[PDB]
């Protein structure tokens, strides 16, 4: 489970969640927002 | 015997019925709803439990 660099794997950094996940997901995400929460289940990481 | 909340004599059913139809609450866990969308006359804002 160490192909790469661990912490893209980890998610420390690399690209944001909208952009590695099945963009049929971020369509359901994004088109229930209001109702049912999502947007606190993965982060997007940050880099100085 | 097992139907009380926050050490009050009234029931969970009723009291996440209308945690959900004030603020849209509940099914993520209950928490203080945010000051605007609770005015004066809110449901959460005069709940005294004695």
């Amino acid at each position: 489970p160490s192909m790469m660099p661990q912490w893209s794997y980890m998610h420390i950094s690399g690209q944001d969640a909208s952009e590695y996940l099945s963009p049929g997901l971020v369509q359901f995400a994004r088109a229930t927002e209001t109702y049912f929460s999502l947007n606190n289940k993965f982060r997007n990481p940050t880099v100085a | 015997e097992g139907y009380n909340v926050a050490q009050c004599n009234m029931t969970k059913d009723w009291f996440l019925v209308q945690m959900l139809a004030n603020y849209n609450i509940g099914y993520q866990g209950f928490y203080i709803p945010e000051s605007y969308k609770d005015r004066m006359y809110s449901f959460f804002r005069n709940f005294q439990p004695m």
